């Protein structure tokens, strides 16, 4: 089994899924849920200096709003899928149903 | 007899009579149908 | 008048009462301006202290 | 066989227990004269034990390791006589008792002095209530469907929350 | 007033007496609750019908077999017999067809005057005045009922009484075939031959 | 010492004052009942916490309420 | 009415909707928006079952096996899936399933993102290349759709329950068996053996 080809294909497939078919759904759900709130107000508004959203790291120029954190998340999912595929192919386990 | 019947209708006397009748019934049943673990049918 | 008629059947809305959601008979209602609990209610069953009557304001009693 | 249990007819432990109990009774018997009343009592014991063990064998009871009948209460058709049939009989009797008691309470809440009726039971009223327990399940279903079985939550005393 | 089941006793308030087959018999108060009597009337009607059919199918065939003409197996051994169809398959077809019939009957009971028309052919209208007697071309072709005279009663009383007798007869056949392991007609002849040593006492305890 | 409170449900029967073994409660003029009086606890520092006043109150739930606490010298009922 | 003559209809099911026969014994449609979601889900389920039934009957009728054994290649290592006898060169386990996931995710996402419930049930437009919406027979066509759809839904449930009942057998073979001995081989073999 080709490790590079499988990893690349899975990562690209899941990045495409997260960028084109699931990006609006994820955006709608994060808009609906919003920032976690402590009691009426957000954690940062309650006085938590370490709960402030990192705007500098979340800045992006992708026209659809795809962020580097989203890139990391979808790439992690893709790598997980690819390594699952590679481990199952290079397994030798045949249930023979 | 009204007062005697009223006394005999009190909770403890009626409980004694009813439970004694039940105990006699169960004891006689066990006399004629003893040591059964399974209901035969 | 102040509250329910004499002898009427009334249901108690006081949550802390022993007779919440229970029916009683009105005995007397006092028309004196200033009395806070003028309605007198008799009950068929006693409470833990052994009392079978109490006083309620008309706003915590409903008609059956 | 229903959890590795052999039938008690061909259970060696069951027969061993038969033999041991009969032998113990006969040993107790040897010290009494044949015509004596204790001898008659012990012989009646022996006959009772023999018939008990024959009855247990004839109903296909399941004996485990050694001789001890074990009861199957999973609903198996071959063992309905152990729990399902007597269970139903119990349910009929218990429901009878409860239903007639409830009926009596209902019929004495309309009396002028119900407490006196509870400490001093109205035997004629109680007996004609008890007679109604023959068809108790039908009455229970009728009251459940009509709505006269269960009191509405709005008329039941509850504590503050 | 009409005769009662117990002379000198008072009929229940909910047995008005106008109902066919009324005798004041309700000592356990099974129909006291208003609106429950009609359901019991329907149940008794159907039990009567099935019991009369059952008695005519249990006693007449065995009586004819004893006579000699139309020999048939015993009713309790009739189930374990070879047929053109499997017993289980027959049971399922029976359940489905009776489901249709009894669902129509249930719809009639739950609301009178709603299921008197054929679904497939709207023109046909099997209309009956009272619940329990579906008058029309089916179930009444001779026209012997269907409100021929006001206050039918008598014929309805005949049917309820014969059905009550049929229910008791079928229960007796069931129980005494479970006990004696003998056909009902043979039981009758055994009783008619030696009435004083073949009875209930000498079948359960002798 | 303990905290004793009186509520407007009181009917001025005075039965809580008579049951008090340390003279904590007293009846004062009032206009919220037929009796034209209400119980009061001006000297709760002498209260021991027996709640005998609670047992003597006839209202459904108590118009006089004792809440306990502190447990000072007078509260513990110590003669030494 | 309809599903049971004379039966009073629930208030939330007036009868104007296609296939609305008032059948709701459990009262699942009491909440209006849940009822609209149920309409959409019923239509989707029915369309999938409609499209599924020929994909179960035709391959068995043509000698390519039944639907239960249609995945039997994937169970064996190196199944080498086939189509009309011809093997599929790209029919290994780790590519067709990924293609399914991506393509169906695309179609499912495009469908999920349309606000109007009427277009969530009957989109039309690019989905009607042969018209069939300019005429006045549209509503009865919806009724026919839902009628064949529920019929196919029950048909596929029958396929599944018969697959459990007689493993290794196809629905059409079960039909042949019924035609052979209609009075010995029925559902009674399963529920009352
Ligand atoms: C909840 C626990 C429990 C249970 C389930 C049992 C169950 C049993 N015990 Mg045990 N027992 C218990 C507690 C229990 N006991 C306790 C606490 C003690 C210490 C006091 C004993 C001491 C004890 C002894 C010493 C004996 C039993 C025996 C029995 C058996 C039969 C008793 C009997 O009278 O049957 C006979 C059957 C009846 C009385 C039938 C009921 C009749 C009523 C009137 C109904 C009438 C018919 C009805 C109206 C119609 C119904 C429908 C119809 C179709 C049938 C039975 C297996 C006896 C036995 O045989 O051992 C196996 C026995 O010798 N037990
Ligand atoms: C179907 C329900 C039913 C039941 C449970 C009874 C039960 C009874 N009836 Mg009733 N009876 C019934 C229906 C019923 N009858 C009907 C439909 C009629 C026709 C109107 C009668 C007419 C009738 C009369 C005229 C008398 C009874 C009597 C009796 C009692 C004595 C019979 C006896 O012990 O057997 C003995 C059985 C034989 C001798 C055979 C008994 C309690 C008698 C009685 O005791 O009066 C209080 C009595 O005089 N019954
Ligand atoms: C299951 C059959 C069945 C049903 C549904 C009814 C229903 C009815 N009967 Mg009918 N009846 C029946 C059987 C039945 N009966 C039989 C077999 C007899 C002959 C004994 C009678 C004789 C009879 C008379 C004389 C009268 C009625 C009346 C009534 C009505 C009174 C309400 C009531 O209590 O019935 C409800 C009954 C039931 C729900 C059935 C209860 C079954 C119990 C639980 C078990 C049965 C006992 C036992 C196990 C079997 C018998 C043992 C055997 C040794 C005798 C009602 C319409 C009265 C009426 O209003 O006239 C129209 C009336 O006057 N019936
Ligand atoms: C509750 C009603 C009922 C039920 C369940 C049965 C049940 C039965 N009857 Mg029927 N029977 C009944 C009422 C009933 N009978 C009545 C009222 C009569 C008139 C007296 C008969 C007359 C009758 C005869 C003459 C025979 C049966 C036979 C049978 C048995 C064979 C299967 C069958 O029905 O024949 C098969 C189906 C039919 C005969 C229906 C007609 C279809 C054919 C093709 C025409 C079966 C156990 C037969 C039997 O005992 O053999 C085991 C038989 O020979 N029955
Ligand atoms: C139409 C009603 C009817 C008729 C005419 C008969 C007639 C007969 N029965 Mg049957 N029987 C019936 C109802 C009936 N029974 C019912 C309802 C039951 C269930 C309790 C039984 C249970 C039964 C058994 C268990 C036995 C009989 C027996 C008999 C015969 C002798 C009489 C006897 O033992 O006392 C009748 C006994 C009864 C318990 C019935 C009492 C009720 C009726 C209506 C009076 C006789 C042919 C015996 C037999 O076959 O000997 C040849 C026998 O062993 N019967
Ligand atoms: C819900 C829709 C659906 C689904 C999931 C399937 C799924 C399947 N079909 Mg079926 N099929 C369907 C609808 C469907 N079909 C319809 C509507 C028709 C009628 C035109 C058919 C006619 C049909 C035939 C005639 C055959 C299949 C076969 C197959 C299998 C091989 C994969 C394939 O089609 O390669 C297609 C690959 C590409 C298009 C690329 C697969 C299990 C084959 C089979 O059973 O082999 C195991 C087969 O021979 N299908
Ligand atoms: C017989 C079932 C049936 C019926 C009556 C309808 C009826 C309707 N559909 Mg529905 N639909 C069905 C099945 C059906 N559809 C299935 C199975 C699918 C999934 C593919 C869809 C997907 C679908 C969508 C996505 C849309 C509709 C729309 C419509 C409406 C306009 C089109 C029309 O008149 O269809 C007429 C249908 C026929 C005349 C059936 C003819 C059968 C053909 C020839 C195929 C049969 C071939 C073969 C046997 C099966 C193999 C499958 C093949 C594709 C390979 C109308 C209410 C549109 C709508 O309402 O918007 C306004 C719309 O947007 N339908
Ligand atoms: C309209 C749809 C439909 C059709 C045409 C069939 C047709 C058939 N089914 Mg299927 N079935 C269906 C729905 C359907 N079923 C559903 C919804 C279920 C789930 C409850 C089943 C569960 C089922 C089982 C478990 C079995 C059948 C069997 C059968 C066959 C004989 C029994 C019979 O007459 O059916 C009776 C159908 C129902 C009672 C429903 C026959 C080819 C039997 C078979 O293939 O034997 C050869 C069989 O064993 N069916
Ligand atoms: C007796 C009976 C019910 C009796 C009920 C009674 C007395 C109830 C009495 C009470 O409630 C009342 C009235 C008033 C209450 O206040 C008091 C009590 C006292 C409680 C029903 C019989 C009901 C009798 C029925 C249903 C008979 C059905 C027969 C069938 C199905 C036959 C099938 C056979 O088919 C044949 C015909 C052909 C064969 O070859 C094969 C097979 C299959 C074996
Ligand atoms: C520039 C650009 C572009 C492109 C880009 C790209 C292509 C990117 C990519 C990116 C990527 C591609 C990313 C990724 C990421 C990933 C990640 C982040 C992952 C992670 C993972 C993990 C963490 C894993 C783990 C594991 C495994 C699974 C195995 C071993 C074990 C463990 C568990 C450790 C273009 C041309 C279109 C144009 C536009 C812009
Ligand atoms: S608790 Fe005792 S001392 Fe205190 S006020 Fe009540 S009765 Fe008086
Ligand atoms: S508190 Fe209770 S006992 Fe004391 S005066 Fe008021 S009502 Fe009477």
């Amino acid at each position: 089994a080709n490790t590079a080809l499988t990893i690349t294909l899975s990562t690209g497939a899941l990045l495409f899924l997260g960028r084109f078919v699931f990006l609006p759904f994820q955006r709608d759900n994060v808009s609906r849920q919003g920032l976690p709130v402590q009691n009426g107000v957000t954690h940062f508004d309650a006085g938590d200096s370490r709960a402030q959203e990192v705007t500098s790291f979340l800045k992006t120029n992708d026209p659809a709003g795809f962020t580097i954190v989203d890139v990391l998340a979808w790439g992690a999912l893709g790598h997980a899928v690819g390594f699952f595929i590679l481990a199952t192919i290079n397994n030798g386990y045949n249930p023979q149903f | 007899m009204q007062d005697v019947k009223t006394y005999l209708s009190t909770a403890p006397v009626l409980a004694t009579l009813w439970f004694g009748f039940l105990a006699g019934l169960l004891i006689e049943i066990n006399r004629f149908f003893p040591d059964a673990l399974v209901l035969p049918l | 008048v102040i509250g329910p008629k004499r002898g009427s059947i009334v249901k108690v809305l006081r949550r802390e009462s022993y007779w919440f959601n229970d029916t009683g008979k009105v005995v007397a209602v006092d028309q004196a301006p200033g009395v806070r609990y003028p309605v007198v209610v008799r009950f068929d069953k006693v409470n833990y202290a052994g009392v079978s009557t109490n006083n309620y304001s008309p706003d915590e009693l409903e008609q059956s | 066989d229903v959890a590795g249990l052999t039938p008690c007819k061909e259970s060696k432990g069951f027969a061993k227990r038969q033999k041991q109990e009969i032998k113990k009774l006969e040993g107790r018997l040897k010290l009494y004269a044949p015509d004596s009343a204790p001898a008659l009592a012990i012989n009646a014991t022996i006959e009772k034990t023999k018939r008990r063990f024959e009855f247990y064998g004839n109903q296909g009871l399941l004996c485990g390791t050694d001789g001890l009948p074990h009861l199957i209460v999973d609903g198996d058709q071959a063992h309905l006589g152990e729990f399902v049939y007597p269970g139903l009989v119990f349910l009929y009797i218990a429901g009878w008792i409860g239903w007639v008691g409830r009926a009596y309470l209902i019929d004495v809440r309309t009396s002028k002095k119900p407490t006196e009726k509870e400490i001093i039971i109205d035997v004629p009223l109680a007996l004609r209530i008890m007679s109604k327990g023959l068809t108790w399940p039908v009455a229970a279903i009728g009251e459940l469907r009509s709505g006269k079985l269960v009191e509405k939550s709005s008329n039941i005393t509850v504590s503050p929350r | 007033d009409r005769p009662l089941w117990l002379p000198g006793s008072e009929a229940p308030k909910w047995l008005d007496g106008s109902l066919p087959g009324d005798y004041g018999f309700d000592p356990l108060d099974l129909a006291a609750e208003p609106g429950r009597l009609n359901w019991m009337v329907q149940a008794e009607l159907v039990h009567c019908r099935w019991a009369m059919l059952g008695a005519a199918g249990i006693f007449i065939p065995e009586l004819l077999t004893k006579i000699g003409i139309l020999n048939t197996p015993s009713w309790y051994k009739a189930g374990d017999a070879t047929y053109f169809a499997d017993q289980g398959t027959l049971f399922i077809v029976e359940l489905l067809l009776m489901a249709w019939a009894e669902s129509r009957r249930w719809a009639d009971i739950a609301r009178p005057g709603s299921v008197n028309t054929d679904p497939i052919f709207p023109n046909n209208k099997l209309t009956g005045t009272d619940v329990g007697y579906p008058g029309g071309l089916w179930f009444d072709p001779l026209g012997w009922g269907s409100g021929s005279e006001d206050k039918l009663k008598e014929i309805r009383t005949k049917e309820v009484k014969n059905g009550r007798l049929a229910m008791l007869a079928v229960l007796g056949a069931f129980v005494q075939a479970n006990v004696t392991h003998v056909g009902p007609i043979d039981n009758l002849f055994a009783h008619l031959a030696d009435p004083y040593h073949t009875t209930i006492l000498q079948s359960l305890f002798g | 010492a303990h905290s004793v409170k009186i509520y407007d449900t009181c009917i001025g029967c005075t039965q809580c004052v008579r049951a008090c073994p340390t003279d904590v409660l007293e009846m004062v003029p009032w206009d919220g009942c037929k009796a034209s009086q209400i119980a009061s606890a001006p000297r709760t520092e002498d209260c021991v916490g027996c709640k005998r006043c609670e047992s003597a109150c006839p209202t459904d739930f108590l118009s006089v309420r004792v809440y306990l606490g502190a447990e000072t010298t007078r509260s513990m009922g110590l003669a030494y | 009415a309809e599903w049971l003559p004379g039966n009073p209809r629930p208030s939330y099911l007036d009868g104007s909707a296609p296939g609305d026969f008032g059948f709701d014994p459990l009262g699942l449609g009491e909440v209006p928006e849940n009822l609209e979601r149920f309409k959409e889900s019923e239509l989707i389920h029915a369309r999938w079952a409609m499209l599924a039934v020929p994909g179960v009957l035709i391959p068995e009728a043509l000698g390519y096996g039944n639907w239960v054994s249609a995945q039997k290649w994937a169970a064996t290592p190196g199944g080498q899936a086939t189509y009309l006898g011809n093997p599929v060169p790209w029919g290994n386990l780790p590519v067709i399933l990924a293609i399914e996931f991506l393509a169906i995710a695309f179609a499912e996402s495009q469908r999920n993102g349309e606000p109007d419930p009427e277009k969530r049930k009957y989109p039309g437009g690019a989905f009607d290349p042969l018209g069939f919406s300019k005429g006045a027979n549209l509503e009865e066509l919806k009724l026919k759709e839902i009628k064949n759809g529920r019929l196919a839904l029950v048909a596929f449930l029958g396929f599944a329950v018969q697959a459990i009942a007689y493993p290794g057998t196809g629905p059409l073979e079960n039909l042949k068996t019924h035609l052979a001995d209609p009075w010995h081989n029925t559902i009674a073999h399963v529920i009352i053996p």
